[PDB]
This record gives C-alpha cells, structure tokens and sequence, in this order.
C-alpha cells in the first residue's frame, strides 16, 4: 500500500539572546542509509525579520515554508504592508498545521526573530500547531542528543555555586552571539560524531535589528 | 511490551587520568507508575563494576549469575577477575541465551590492578564488546546520554572533575527522560581507593 | 431556483415591496400590547363578520413561543404561522445550546431577523 | 452509564438509574442523574456510548417540547415512544449510529394507565410491567418473575425495587454508587429524595 | 493508491564546468524482474531543459504529455516564446514538483523518481530531483533507484562539492557518466546494454545520443571461477 | 535459465552466471553448474544456500558410495538428490537437473523439481524460478546429435532465455559429459548476444 | 563496508570500523576484521554479536583441528565450517562474512550469506556499503593486480562506502595476507574523520553538582 | 495532571507543564491553564494541539457571545459550546480532557468537564490526565468544604506535586489559580525541583526519596 | 484478585487484600483469603491469573514449610523473598508462565525489624516501606507519599490504611467487597477482626 | 496466448480460443479477436468483462469519430484504448493489442499492456497471465514478410505456447489486414499440433 510519508533526516536549532535570535540547521538530505545531497538548506528567511524551518518530512517542509511565506505576502497586501510580529505569525502557522490534523504535516517547526520589544524569540511547534515560546529548543533526528546540552549550558540547569551546599543556583543570563554560535558549533560537531543521519555542513541564521545574516561551517561527510 | 522500557532507567561510564566513572539513576517504575526510588543498577564483583540497565528482572538475575560466576572464579584462579577477562564473561554469558536473551544493556567499569590501565565497555542484549577508550552509556535516556557525553567529555580529566562531568551528564539527559530518574549515584574508582556519591536531582 | 430581486430600491430612495407589506398590516385587525408594573396584557380584535365560527378549533391571535413569551401580529394570517414556527423552533434551539430560555430581547432580535432577511434575498416577497 | 431499571405499578411507573460515570480507572461524579423530562407525565432514562446518551437525550427533549408548544398539547407515551424508536432505527444505518438505549416511563392522562417502554440502541420497541438494559437484567428480570404483582402500589413497588439494587449490590463487579429513583403518576414526575 | 506495472530503472546525471549531463538505459522492467527494450526515459523540453524519468512506464508517458502540453500553451500569446519568455528549466521542475506533491496529497500519486537537467537563461546550471512523494532536493551529481547506491559514489569521486564544478570538464563528466552506466549493466538485474545520453551546455546547446551501448566490459576473467569453494574442476 | 542435453557422445550441461538479491546481482560470474562425481554434474535453481547444502551432502553419499561399490550410475546420483529434496520439502527451495555419463548408458538427464519427483528426459531446461518447459522446441531437439550442435542448440535457448529474463544473465557455462573427459565451456555476452 | 581484494601473491581484505544500534553510533572505532587463524581472516557484517561468535567458535574449532592434523589450516576448512553453521540456524544467526586467507594451497577469497551459500571472486563486497564499494572495484579492478595496487583498491572501496553510506564510517582497517610471508593487519590504516577541536571547554566549576551523600565503598577482602 | 475543585473561598485550578512524546519529555514549560476570560479558565489535558487550538478557540466563540447578547457568557454554555464543537469531531480521532472553571453571579463558581468522547459533567471536584489518580488520592483524603483559602491553594499545589512525583509522564512546574466572585488570579509558576526538597522538609512527608 | 497493600511501621508489617472474587459477570465470593502463611513471622499476599494465584502461593507454602522441618529453622524474610523471587524469574521464560503478583511481609526476628518485599510476575522484586500491585498503587502511594512516616505505630498504620480503602472505595469501578487485615510482628501473624 | 504481426501488405492477428474459470475451461471457442472499426481490430487478455466492456466502448469512440472526421488512425484507436486503460487502472485488469491497416501508413502494431501505457511495435506476443515477451524469436521475425511467412510464424508461435501453457489452448484464429479486405483464417489442433 502506498505510504505518503518520509523521512529526509536532518536536525535544527534555535537560541534567543537579549536583542538577536539565532535559527540554525544541517545541510544534508537522506533517505534510509543514502545521501540525496551534501548541501540541500532547510531553514529559511521569510521576511519580516522572521526565519522558519520545518525539519522531517522535506515535502511538507517545502510546502509549510512556501504556504507561510505566501502568508506573509498576503498580511502586507491586506493590512496596508504592516509587519508581521513573531506572536503573530506564530499563531497563523498554529492554523496551517491543525488545517491538516487529519493529514498532518510530518515536520518538526522552529521560527526565530524579535518580538514587539526588540527581544530575541523562538517559537516550536508539534506536527498539529500546538506551539510555545521557549528561549532555547533543538528539533528533528538529534533534538534528544543536543537538547539536555542547551538545558545544561544555556540555562545552567544541575549546575549549583561552587561551596554553597547546592543551595543557590549558577544565576540565569543573556549570551552574547559569540557564545550562542559556540554552543551550536559544538552541538552539532557533536551530533554529527553519534547520528548518521546528521553531517556534511552547518548553516546558521543570526536575526538582529539590522537584518538577517548567514553563517557556513562545514561537518564530517562520513 | 517492549521489555528494554518498561522498568526505565540508564548508566553512564566514563575513563580519566588513572581513575574511571560510573553512575546510574535509582528509578524502578512499571510503564507510567514509578515504584521504587532505591533501585541500584550498579553492582561490584571486586574491582570491577557493573552497570546493568533494561528488565529489572533480568538486572537482578544477571547481578546474581556475575556474582555467582565471580566468586568460582576467585576460588579457582586464587585472585580476583580483572576488567578486560568480565568483559569476556558477560559477552560469553549474554550470546548464551543468543535466542532467549536477556533484556539488558551492561556496562563494565574499573582498573586492570596488574597495568593500572581504565577500562570501559558496553554490550548489546546478545553480548556484542563496545570497547571505548572515552564514555559508555546504557538506558532509556542513551540518546540524551550520548549527546551530553559528546560534547561535555574531555580525556584525562583529574578525579574531582570526572565526577562534575560524568554527574551533569547523567542529571540532563535523566530529565529529558520520563522513566529515567528519582535520584542519581556516582562511582568514582581510583586504583585502591573508590567513592560513593548520591546526587541530588528533581523527584519528577 | 426562482432568483429575481423582488424587493429592490425605487429613484425615491423606498422599498415599495417592503413598504406594500405595511399595508396589509394596516389591513389586519387591530393587536395592542400594555405593560404594567408586574405583568404583561396583550389585546386582539376579531372582526365579526364571520359568525358560525367555530371559536374552539380556529387558530388563536395571541401564540406561546415558550411557557414565558407570547407573539400575537397584525397582517396576513398564513405569514404569522412561518415566523412562529421558526420562532418556537429558535426557543427550544436556545434552550438546548446556552441552557437557558430566550430573553424577550433576543426572541425579537431572531423574529425581526428572519423578516428583515426576506427583504433583501431573491425569489421571496 | 451502566444500570437503568423500571417497573410498572397499578398507578405509576418508577425510573431507578445507577448515579456512577466511570472514564478509565477513576469514578468522576457519584450523583449523576442519567434521566430527562421529555413532558410533564412522561420521562426518559438512558444508558449507553458515553457523549451519545445525554446528546440523544437532550434532542429528543427539545423535539417532544417544540411539538408540545405547537399543538399545546402533551403527546401520550406510545406516541413518544414511536418517535423515539424511528429515531434510533435511523440511526443504526447511519455513518456513525447512536449507541443509547432508554427506558420510557409515562402516564397516559387519557387512559388513566402508566406505561413503561424499552428501547434498545437498534430501535427495538418493546412494552413491559418491568425492563432493564444491558447487564442488570440478568439479575433483576428472575427477581422481578417471582416478586412482581400486578395490581401493586407505588410503595410496594419502591420495596419490590430495593430488593433488585440490593441483589446488584451484592453480585455486580462495579460500583455504580447506588440509584436516582423517580415516580410518574397522575399528578406528574417527583424523585424520591432517599433511597 | 496503486502499485507500479512497468517500470524505468535509474537515472543518472551530474554537473560540469558549463552544463549537465544526464543518461538512462532503454528498458521497462515487468513483474518477475522480465524485460521489455524500446523505452525512451529522457524527455527533451526545448533545447535548454532534458527531464529524466523512471518509475511507472503508463504514468512516465502522462507526465511526457503535460510537458509537450506545457510548451504549447506556453507559446499561445507570447511573441517571446523562442526568446525571453521561453520554458526554463526552473520553471519546467517547479510544476513537476507542484504536480508530484498535490498527486501524493490526494493518495493518487505518479509513481515515478524525475531529474530535470537544464541550463538557465543567466548560462547557471540547473540539476534537481522531484519523486512520488512529492520530496526535491538538488546536488552536484543526482541518480534514482540503483544509480543513488552505484552510481552517485562514482560520480561524487569527479565533483564532491560546488568548487570541484568548474575545474570538471565535458569529456571528463561524460566518461565518468558512461562509466557509471556500465557499473548499473553489470550490478543492476532491470539495467540494460543500450542507453541514451544527454549533454546541456550553454556555448554548444543540446546534444542528444540514442542507441548507445556499453562497452570495453570485463568478463574474462569469469573462466577462471570454478564452483562456490572446495571445487577445483 | 539451466538445461542439460544428451548427445550421440554423452551430454552437455549449460547455465547462465547471474544470481541476484532482489534487483542486485550479488554474482554476475556464478557457477550453477556443481560436480557431484568426476561424470555426474547438477545444474542448481532455487536457493543458493539450499541447493550448496543438498549438492554438499550428495557429493558426499557419492563419495562414500563410490568407495563401498565403485562408480555409482546417474540414476543412484538423481535418487539421492530427490530423497533429500522431497523428505525435506518444507524446508527446501531448490530444483536440480542432474546429468551425467556412464560407459554402458551413455549420457542420461534427470530432474528433481520443486515438488521432490524424479524425471528421466532427453533434455531439460528450466527459466525463471526452477521453471520447467516440457515442449520447449521438441522438434529444435533430435535425438543423437553432434557436440557442436548441442552446443549451439543450448547456447541459443539459454540466450533466448536472458533476453527475456532479468533473474539470468552474465557468460553460459557449459559443462561436457563423455567417455574422452570432461570439457568446461564458456561465451561471453558478446559471443551470444547476436543471435 | 567491507571488501576483498585477490592480488598475485595473495589477498587483502578491508572494513570501516562504525557500530550503530538503528540511527545511533555506538562505536566510532570497532574492529570488524577477525582472526579465524593467523594467516585466515574474516570481515564480518549484520548482528555485530553473530559475526563475532560464529568467527571464534570456528576459528576455536580450527585451531583444535590444526593441532590435531599437524598442518596449517585451509580457508576451505573455514569456509565449509562457517557455511554448514549458519545454514543450520537458517539465517538466525545474521553474520555476512568475507573469508580470506593463505594456505599451503594458496591463497583463497570468499563470501559467506547468512543463510549459509557461498561465492568465490577475485573482488567482494558485502554490508550496507556493498554496493558503494563493487562501484569502485568495478570501475577499477583489473587482472594482475600487485600488493600496492590491491591495498589502495580495497582501502578506495572502504572510503567509498564510508563517505556515501549512512551505516559505514570513521577509519579504514586493512588486513594483508601474502603467500610465504606472516599476514600483516593494519588497524587505522586510514583516519579521515578526525572530530575538529571543540569551539569551547565544558570543564565544571568543582562543586557545582549538589551531593546528597558522600561514603567509601570497600573492594577489598 | 489537572485539579479544579470547588470550596467556601471559590475554586481552585492547579496543573503540571509537563509534554512528552512517547517517553522523550518534550517541554516542562507547557501552561495547561488556558485564560479565555477574566472570570472563565480552561484547563488541558491530551493531544496539546487539541487542547491549545479549541480552546483558543472556544475563548473566541465566548468573545463573540458577549458582544452579540451584551453580557458574560455562562460556564454552562461556554461548556457546552466546546463539548457540542467535540461531538461534531466524535470518532475522527480528537484526544482532549477538560475543565472549564469561572464564576458568574447566576451560577456561583462552576466547574465543567468536558472530554472528546462528548461527556459533559458538573461536579466540586475533577482530576483529569495520566497523573490525575495520584492527585485523587491527596484531594479526597484533606479535602473539606470549609478549606481555607491559603489551605486550599496548598492542597491544590501538594496533590499536583503528588502526581508529578508518582506519574513518570507530569511533572516540570506547578501552576496555581484562584477563582472568586472578583474573577481569577493567578498564584504563580512552582518549579516541582525546588518545591519537592521545600515540602519534605516543611510537611516531614516523602518518606519513600532518599533524603 | 485485584487489591494487595502493604505499609511496613516501627515495629509491625500490615497486609491488606480485597475480599471479592469475580468470575465473568457474578461476584461468586465476598470473604476471600488472598493470603498464606509461609512461617510463624512471614506472611505471603498474591494478586493474578485465577488458579496461578492459589498453586503459586500453596506451592511456595510447602517449600518453606520443608525447609523449616529440615533446619529446624525459620527462613528469614529476606530469604524467602529472594527464594520467591527466583521461583518467578524460571516462570516468565516457561512454557506456561505464573501470573502472579505477592506481597512478602515478614519479622525478622534477628534484626528485630519489619520488612515489606514487592514482587511482581516477572520476579522484580524491591523493599518499601509502602507497596501494591497492579491498580491500587495509582491511587494509594500519591496518600502514602504524603500521610506515610517512619516511625508509625500500629494503630497509626492501620489509620493510615483506612484512608487508603476509603479512597479506593470512592475511585474505583469495581466492588472489591472490602478487605481482611493481617499484622506481622515480634509475636507472629494475627488478623484485624474488624474493618 | 494472442500476437499481431505487421507484414508486406499489411497486419496479421493471432490468438487462442480458451477461457478459463479456475481449471474450467468455460469456452474452449472463444473468439479474442474484435472488431472496433472495419481495419482496427484488438486482441483481448485479461478479464474477458473488462477487455469487452473497454472494447465496446472504443468501437463507439470510433464509430462517432468517423460520422465527424472520417477513417480514423491506428494510432488514434491505440490512444482510446490507453485512455480508458490508464484513467481506470485501479478497478480493471485489461491488456489489449491493437493492430489496423491505413492505405497511408499500411500494417501498424500497438500493444498497451497492465500499465495503461502505449508502445508501437513491428510485432507484438502475449501469453500466460497477459505477459507480453521482448525479445520473441527477434531473428525469426523479419521486415517486409509475406502473408503465408506470416501466418506460418504465428501459428507456429502460438502452437508453442498452448504446448506449455493449460491457459491457451483449443483452435488458433488469426485476421489479415489488408487493402484488399479483411480475412478470417481458423487452424484446428489437428494442424498445428505436429509442429
Ligand atoms: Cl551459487
Ligand atoms: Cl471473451
Ligand atoms: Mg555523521
Ligand atoms: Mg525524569
Ligand atoms: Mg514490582
């Protein structure tokens, strides 16, 4: 019988700082044990200040990302070109994922930006569009690898004050860019080393107020 | 009835400079319903340490077996199994019941007392020899294990950080497991002296 | 189906359609309505060119929409049946869904609803 | 949703149904009233899929007090048991059937006789002097055989009926955390307040 | 739903410094792995675009006819259909891949794997991938089916990444490319000996090669083999 | 594709080279064509594993026999490949063509289909999976024919067989059965392929 | 991946050296390539326990029979050892196994199937990588080969599947049986996936996990 | 785990911000109590998505009734509108477990449970989700009617935590609400880590954890 | 066989084990034992399959019984639950595996110490100060975390145990018909006559 | 078994007259060959209910083209056939060889098989479960034969296949296509038999 559905592997990464946001992503696209292509991007500036992925079934991926951009295109056409904050489009992807709740879309989606007070932003979302916002969420084939590092090093979780018993906790704070792009350099260097479907090279989306920039890394090809 | 998940729960080793870890949490729980949170996966035939994950039943019967097999062992040989010939052993043992086997994820940890060399190894169900030179991990929570292993773990950590290292290894990948928990103890083995620490960790 | 715009705007800026229906409501026999400090009464003629009737059976001029609101009209006799109908059908509609009878207010609001409907959809007087 | 019992009397029909609504391995609500008002002589206890028992109910409701108000008259008993039976003969050929069943309980003003209808969830209509749906009949029906009379009263009846829920009490698996009994006479429908 | 008859094995294909290549052998396999020959699996659209197909023959052929019926309606109203407005090949493999998907999403899918090989209007090369599900991807080298696991890792040895692209020269691909095509002979039960070859460069246009055959195999060595071990006669 | 002819001198032995795992040839260069003694060869379809276990133990039978009672004929050879074939049918997934050479009864071929039976014929060919033909061109076959012409006579039936195929392929090996020796033949695709 | 390679004076076998249980690595440096005897070796791929076992149970039986016959075992010995174990269980035992090696015969190359067939070849390859590796062996093998020639088509045929298959990776073993001389196993013949220096040191502040309890454990009589 | 259950000083709301997918936990910052209106909370219970999107929904669909008829909708019907929406759905595969709690002058303080299977019940005590028998066994042993309102937000707080321990599938935080006459307050985010160690040492109870 | 609790106090171990037994739709006994005692200080309670129940613990009874007349010995707890254990763990692997889940509680009268073991049919064996099996542990061990403490009286316990039926008998489906309470001590095995 | 050879002067059809239910042979004088225009006949295999309701509804197709357009194509027959074939894929099991004679193009073949796709051949053969064959005797079949080479080539084609197959059988009926007209040959088993 004939199966709709895929699986094209990959995993993504979102962080939020204090005034930037960062979405990052592999660039290899697999079926079972073959390579369909070394660099084949996933994570996707829509405009808006706004950059989106949708990790798991590529199909659906595409066609999400392509029916949100087109969401985008049409918000301008009919609020008088208004920006579309993060909240909102948020909540309009919720909508173009429980459109299909009994199809769903086989894809994990992350998008990052600014909120309304120029705050770093990531939200996540399951297949259906149940969402939330998180400062710190990693999805797809190695989310279970990277995830308990980020909730480790991000938001210093386990970690007590040296001497005070584990009685006070290492105080939460903002990461500069440079400290946020460390962590995903490494998260994914090791997820390449432990998960064969994960690898080839590392593209990352760094939103600030000034605009949208892209950073390239290449990974193990093995 | 998968049996490897219903019982929960994971081990973690890890080799440093002329010491190695070893730590589990304490969680026994049926499915859903956690019913014990003073169950050890860690036993000690000697020097050598064994982590044992997966059907608690099994984990039990097989602590049993080793200690059982160990002891005759000693009483013939006139001295105590080393780490690289247990490995041998539970391989041998597991690949036993190749087509009834038991389900479980052993870990082996210690000192070879003639070489002072660490040692670590892991095994699948039917006994297959994973000998790592950094980290081993077993469980529910391997995934979550493997990702704070890869990229927390350095070598030849000094004694006192190995056991920072190997602890927020095991206390991150625990929390994002549902039967995986409900306290945490770390073995930190040096060549004849071995010290025994119980983490405090959310009881959720 | 029968689609042409029955009730549609004269050069004057009125709806003669409309307005012709407010004529056989000033041809029907006189309804009035009084309310008091505690009660409502609610008067109706009944022209009396017609003996031999048969007061028993012959529809009522005052209809229970619920056990707590009443609907009595002026106008076409076989029109009235239509809007009650529907207004009867709206009460135990209401009940079902808010678990609560009609407020007298919102009973209105449907009745005046369905009238004002039918001056602006095609095929319908 | 389990047990739902009536008996026929000389002058009135009582309604005893099971106060327990069970989802899972948690007993939600212990004084849940499986019954509606269809009219003021007639009533209706049901049993059955959960979400369909109190929707089926509610509709047939509505339907038997719009007729009421449009012909400001009370349908009898058999006439609200035939439209209730069509209703659930509909559905059994739907896209997704009505898994109720009821029991209807009325005075018909007219004869001056109560009534007691079983209707399972296929629309099979049947009149009887004592009913039951699913698995209380299979204790009751025996104990109603040798205890029931025809010409008894409304508190031998009620006596006749704590002798049927202690006997469930007693062989049944569940608690159904006892019964909601209700009587339907000449001057309408009351529930006994202890039971 | 439905389950594949007659099907196309591989396609194989790859970039150089100033196109694309791509080939697919002439033969429609039957159930029981039974062979049938005189099959063409490459669609030439235009002279900038070849669409490479395998899968189902019956829903290749709908898929050949959409396209000869995109060039027609393309060139209804448009002084430019042979200029500026001509079908590109972006635009020839975004409504194959609209197509494949919306099929998959109606569970009624065309059971087929499609490379569109082509030059863009600008002289950038253009390799992309489309298959049933509706799933695209593009890479230096692209193959279906077989030529994924046996061909791709001879064609990724010539260019593995984007910079190996301009130092890759026609004569190189296109031995690589008949290479590859011999190793698919030799492995491949639904391969056959002929094949047909196609060259998109922008200075030299479209080059088109039908009834190629393999050649230069080995097989003498094959007398020397004797039994499955102990046999020596 | 596998067959085996008797000739005026003995008999010939010829196969294709390809076996295959699903739609991959894991062996483009096989030997399907198996000594069981010096003049008793098989020809081996179904299961590789199968068809080596049963051409392993009856290599061995022949063996020991040959040694008790010297030279076995090619019916003793056919009976102890059919008694393990057909006492383990359930289990088993291999057809044999058995031919060998005797000085006194010449070239003789038999073979052991799927069911575990035992047939005597002046040729056999088998296509596909373990296949029989029982005509396949009764009047292409005379009795008493030339090496040369048995030769052409297989190669072009075996080549008929690969065009159509998919499961065959490669070079055709040939194996030849008389009184002079044993001869082990072999055409190259380009040799055959232009018939 | 493995594969093996047939030269003038012997033979050579290669494998990559990945574990994985489903999508996971569970050994980033396993050795795949077993000593059956000392000039004997087996490349093993499917259910890791299986190729381990069913190589020391054979290469144990071979050793008893060498002692016992005087002679250096034979491949063949091996091979029909192996093939008459596995064809026993049917194929429930998932070893895939390259059998290579020199005896007073020669030097001989196999593959051994689970369910218990074998093949002879002057090139094979078997596992996930299979089919990456005979890619290159058939675009580059040739008759005649040298030692040189052998290690660096094998080693091609490894990188091959390393690079292009999701179930091989990391370094490339190589083992390198010639007639008259002892067989030579070059473990991490290949490295070209070396894990990158890490961007930043996860080295924790001492007494940053919190301890509930603190006791020494006796290991001693 | 979910709670509402009604006493003198109104109802309280109290539930984990535990999601899981099979035993992976996906988020321990999920918030389970929807705020529709200042008088009208929901709680979530099943597929999140079910939940989030309905209930947003469902607060929509209340906005909507205040505008039309001028007046707060009744827990009664914001209830039913949302049960009436799931029955539509019946058998299409829709996962839900829910609360709708508030206060209105005609009813008093109310809560409704209202699942996917179309159940629609009034009741003073609910405990809805995988971990809900471990908050019935805490609720049903201390609760009275006459709890005060610093003692009933307790319980609450403690027959969450209850479950969050036992249950392997809640967990993360516990967050609390008030509902009076005066509308609903929030009574903050109680992360389960720190709160267990302060409730063992507090109420000498967790017996069974290694100290 | 549905509910078996047990709390281990200061000085005493309290079993506590429903009453009913239900085959099909019929409760057929409301005063059902689910008990034996292994020795004078060990008392064995066991929860499963109907006749496994009864065969396993009568079985168990005898083995311990035989090892006291042999010894002249009492086993201590401790013991007998491993031996219990190991019994259950040769059971999953069999033909026909043992459904059965036990409580052991027992006196040790060298310790001078209560001491509770929980096992289940897979031989998963664990020491609390509180256990159940199957269902009863979802609503008793959240009322036991809490109300539970370690230095508890008898009367304390038994308390501690009412509440725990009480909840029970609110929030569970069936009717379990109560429970018989059994205490083990320095002075032995006595049963609470009135629950 | 059915096969359409184009020829000299124009095209020739070829097929058996078995069909068969199971083992039953329910028409042993079938006539496969039909007409959908004066020069465009088919070949049906397949289902015979399927294979006949596509045929009446292509002879319809054609017979309202010709009062529109005049003679229509060989091509343009093969291309309603397909239509038909490929659109409803799913609910049928038809495959059909078209063969017509134009005074333009003279003898065309057309086969579209299970698919629903359309390929032109010189010749076309189908047997056993509509299994068309490649390559078939490739060197026996010649460009520009005479009508007598023809209709020996297939008659000797289709004796083989009723000799191997239980499916084909009874007599062979073939229809030449031709300027000068349409004939009707029969050959009983008799004849064809000894070949
Ligand atoms: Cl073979
Ligand atoms: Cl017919
Ligand atoms: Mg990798
Ligand atoms: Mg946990
Ligand atoms: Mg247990």
């Amino acid at each position: 019988q004939f199966n709709p559905y895929g699986d094209n592997g990959g995993t993504i990464l979102g962080i939020a700082g204090e005034d930037f946001a960062v979405l990052a992503g592999d660039t290899r696209n697999i079926t079972d044990y073959s390579i369909n292509s070394r660099y084949e991007p996933k994570v996707f500036d829509c405009g808006d200040n706004i950059v989106m992925s949708a990790n798991g079934f590529a199909a659906d991926g595409d066609a999400l990302v392509k029916r949100f951009k087109n969401s985008v295109k049409w918000y301008h056409f009919d609020h008088n070109d208004k920006k579309l904050s993060i909240n909102s489009a948020a909540r309009n992807i919720q909508h173009l994922l429980y459109g299909k709740r009994f199809f769903p879309y086989y894809v994990h989606t992350i998008i990052a930006g600014l909120d309304e007070d120029g705050k770093g932003a990531v939200y996540s979302f399951d297949p259906v569009g149940s969402y939330e916002r998180e400062q710190c969420r990693a999805g797809g084939a190695a989310a279970s690898l990277i995830m308990p590092f980020l909730d480790n090093q991000v938001n210093f979780k386990n970690q007590y004050e040296p001497g005070t018993n584990g009685k006070v906790k290492k105080p939460l704070k903002y990461l500069s860019v440079e400290e946020v792009i460390k962590l995903v350099r490494d998260s994914f260097t090791s997820a390449t080393e432990r998960h064969i479907q994960v690898g080839d090279g590392l593209e990352i989306l760094i939103v600030t107020k000034d605009g949208v920039r892209k950073e390239f890394y290449e990974l193990k090809r093995d | 009835s998968d049996p490897s998940s219903i019982n929960g729960g994971i081990v973690v080793a890890m080799t440093g400079k002329d010491c190695v870890a070893i730590a589990c949490d304490l969680r026994l729980g049926s499915q859903s319903l956690g019913v014990s949170n003073k169950f050890e996966k860690i036993f000690h035939y000697g020097h050598v340490f064994l982590g044992i994950t997966g059907l608690a039943t099994d984990v039990t019967t097989l602590n049993e077996m080793f200690r059982y097999k160990t002891n005759l062992y000693k009483l013939k040989e006139e001295r105590a199994i080393e780490p690289e010939t247990f490995t041998q052993l539970v391989s041998s043992s597991l690949y036993e019941r190749r087509f009834g086997p038991y389900f479980v994820g052993p870990v082996v940890a210690g000192i070879n007392s003639k070489s002072g060399k660490p040692f670590i190894a892991g095994f699948d169900l039917i006994g297959c020899i994973d000998e790592a030179k950094d980290f081993i991990v077993s469980g529910t929570a391997s995934d979550q294990l493997f990702g704070m292993c890869e990229s927390l773990y350095e070598p030849n950590l000094e004694p006192e950080d190995l056991f920072e290292t190997i602890s927020q290894a095991l206390l991150n990948a625990a929390d994002r497991d549902a039967l995986s928990g409900w306290g945490a103890v770390v073995y930190i083995i040096k060549k004849d002296e071995v010290v025994k620490r119980y983490l405090k960790m959310r009881q959720d | 189906g029968y689609d042409r715009a029955l009730s549609i705007f004269s050069p004057d800026g009125h709806i003669f359609q409309v307005e012709y229906a407010l004529e056989a409501v000033k041809r029907g026999t006189c309804a009035v309505g009084v309310k008091g400090k505690n009660c409502v009464v609610l008067g109706c003629e009944r022209r009396s060119t017609l003996k031999l009737q048969d007061t028993r059976i012959t529809p009522s001029k005052v209809s229970k929409i619920d056990s707590h609101v009443v609907l009595s009209f002026s106008g076409l006799n076989a029109d009235s049946r239509i809007l009650i109908e529907k207004a009867r059908v709206e009460a135990q509609s209401h009940r079902l869904t808010l678990e609560d009878p009609v407020t007298v207010e919102y009973l209105t609001r449907y009745v005046a609803g369905v009238q004002q409907r039918y001056t602006q959809s095609g095929g319908v007087r | 949703m389990d047990i739902i019992l009536g008996i026929r009397v000389q002058d009135s029909v009582i309604l005893a149904s099971s106060k327990a609504v069970t989802r899972g391995i948690s007993v939600l609500k212990d004084s849940d009233d499986k019954t509606r008002q269809l009219s003021p002589h007639t009533l209706m206890s049901f049993a059955g899929e959960a979400g369909d028992t109190v929707q089926f109910a509610e509709y047939i409701q509505a339907n038997i007090q719009l007729y009421s108000i449009r012909e400001d008259y009370e349908l009898s008993p058999q006439a609200v048991s035939s439209f209730v039976r069509q209703e659930l003969a509909k559905s059994i050929r739907s896209r997704r059937p009505y898994q109720v069943n009821v029991l209807i309980g009325g005075y018909d003003k007219k004869k001056n006789k109560p009534e007691l209808y079983q209707i399972d969830y296929l629309g099979t209509k049947v009149e009887l002097p004592y009913g039951a749906h699913g698995y209380s009949g299979f204790y009751t029906f025996s104990l109603l055989d040798h205890h029931y009379r025809p010409d008894m009263t409304t508190e031998e009846g009620l006596d006749l009926l704590k002798l049927c829920v202690q006997e469930l009490e007693k062989r049944m698996p569940m608690d159904f955390k006892g019964v909601i009994v209700k009587i339907v006479d000449k001057d309408g429908i009351r529930q006994v307040d202890d039971f | 739903t439905q389950q594949p008859i007659v099907t196309g094995t591989s396609v194989i294909s790859m970039k150089y410094d100033n196109g694309v290549i791509i080939a697919a052998d002439n033969l429609g396999s039957y159930g029981s792995l039974l062979r049938f020959n005189g099959v063409e699996r490459l669609i030439p659209v235009g002279d900038n675009t070849v669409v490479g197909i395998s899968g189902d023959i019956s829903d290749m052929q709908h898929i050949e006819r959409l396209l000869k019926d995109l060039v027609t309606e393309n060139a209804y109203d448009n002084p430019l259909a042979d200029a500026e407005e001509a079908l590109e090949p972006s635009y020839i493999f975004e409504y194959l891949a609209t197509v494949m998907y919306q099929r998959r999403s109606k569970m009624n899918p065309l059971w087929n794997a499609i490379i569109v090989a082509g030059v863009q209007s600008n002289g950038d090369q253009f390799l992309r991938y489309v298959n049933l599900l509706g799933v695209t991807y593009s890479s230096p080298t692209l193959a279906t089916g077989f030529g994924a696991h046996m061909a791709n890792p001879l064609l990724r040895k010539v260019v593995d990444r984007e910079s190996d692209i301009p130092k890759t020269t026609v004569q190189v691909a296109e031995e690589a490319i008949v290479n590859a095509m011999r190793v698919l002979y030799y492995r491949d039960a639904r391969s056959s000996r002929n094949f047909s070859l196609a060259i998109i460069d922008k200075n030299t246009g479209l080059t088109f090669k039908k009834n190629l055959q393999v050649e230069n195999m080995k097989w003498d060595f094959a007398k020397d083999i004797k039994g499955y071990g102990t046999q020596k006669i | 594709s596998i067959m085996a002819v008797t000739f005026k001198d003995g008999v010939i032995l010829g196969a294709d080279s390809r076996t295959t795992t699903g739609a991959y040839i894991a062996n483009r260069v096989t030997d399907k064509l198996t000594r069981v003694h010096d003049k008793i060869w098989c020809c081996r379809s179904g299961s590789a594993a199968d068809t080596q276990a049963i051409a392993d133990i009856v290599q061995y039978h022949l063996e020991l026999y040959t040694s008790q009672y010297g030279t076995p004929s090619t019916e003793t050879a056919a009976s102890v490949f059919k008694e393990l074939c057909y006492e383990n049918k359930d289990n088993l997934t291999a057809g044999i063509i058995v031919a060998g050479y005797d000085d006194k009864n010449k070239g003789e071929v038999y073979t052991i289909p799927l069911g575990g039976s035992v047939h005597k014929l002046p040729y056999a060919i088998a296509v596909s999976g373990s296949t029989f033909i029982y005509g396949y061109c009764d009047k292409n076959f005379r009795e008493n024919m030339s090496k040369e012409e048995t030769v052409d006579f297989i190669k072009h039936s075996l080549s008929q067989a690969i065009k159509w195929d998919g499961s065959s392929g490669g070079v055709i090996r040939m194996v030849v059965l008389t009184a002079a020796g044993v001869e082990r033949l072999i055409f190259y695709p380009d040799e055959y392929e232009q018939l | 991946t493995i594969v093996g390679v047939k030269f003038n004076n012997g033979v050579v076998i290669a494998a990559d050296t990945r574990s994985t249980q489903g999508p996971i690595v569970a050994d980033k440096n396993c050795a795949k390539l077993h000593r059956i005897s000392p000039k004997i070796w087996c490349a093993g791929a499917g259910t890791a326990a299986d190729t381990e076992a069913v190589t020391q149970l054979i290469g144990s039986n071979i050793e008893l029979h060498s002692l016992y016959t005087s002679r250096e075992p034979r491949v063949v010995s091996a091979l029909q050892m192996l093939k008459q174990h596995l064809f026993k269980y049917q194929g429930h035992i998932g070893a895939y196994l390259i059998v290579a090696g020199v005896d007073p015969t020669g030097s001989h190359l196999f593959s051994i199937h689970a369910h218990g067939s074998t093949d002879v070849g002057y090139y094979l390859s078997l596992g996930s990588g299979s089919l990456a590796a005979m890619a290159v062996l058939e675009s580059h093998w040739k008759q005649d080969l040298t030692k040189e020639e052998a290690i660096k088509l094998a080693s091609d045929a490894i990188q091959a599947g390393i690079w292009n298959d999701l179930g091989s990776g990391s370094n490339v073993d190589v083992c390198v049986m010639e007639i008259g001389k002892d067989a030579e196993y070059l473990r991490n013949y290949l490295t070209p996936n070396v894990r990158e220096e890490k961007q930043k040191s996860y080295k924790f502040p001492r007494g940053t996990t919190a301890v509930l309890k603190e006791s020494i454990v006796n290991i001693c009589d | 785990t979910t709670l509402a259950f009604r006493f003198q000083g109104g109802i309280i709301v109290a539930v984990d911000s535990r999601a899981t997918a099979g035993n992976w936990v996906a988020s321990q910052t999920v918030k389970k109590v929807i705020e529709i209106n200042p008088f009208l909370l929901g709680t979530m219970a099943g597929g999140a998505a079910d939940c989030q999107f309905w209930e947003t929904w469902l607060g929509s669909q209340c906005r909507l009734h205040e505008l039309r008829e001028k007046e707060r909708i009744s827990v009664a019907a914001a209830s039913k509108i949302l049960s009436n929406l799931v029955y539509q759905y019946k058998g299409a595969g829709l996962s839900m477990g829910t609360m709708i709690c508030g206060y209105t002058r005609k009813e008093g303080p109310t809560i409704y449970y209202v699942d996917s299977d179309g159940t629609r019940l009034k009741g003073d005590i609910f405990c809805v989700g995988s971990g809900q028998t471990f908050a019935y066994g805490v609720l049903d042993s201390n609760y009275k009617w006459d709890l005060s309102v610093e003692d009933a937000l307790y319980l609450g707080k403690r027959s969450i935590l209850a479950a969050a321990h036992r249950d392997a599938y809640s967990g993360g935080s516990v967050n609390l609400y008030h509902v009076t006459e005066d509308g609903w307050i929030y009574h903050g985010n109680h992360d389960v880590g720190e709160l267990f160690w302060k409730v063992k040492e507090e109420e000498g109870s967790f017996n069974n954890v290694i100290g």
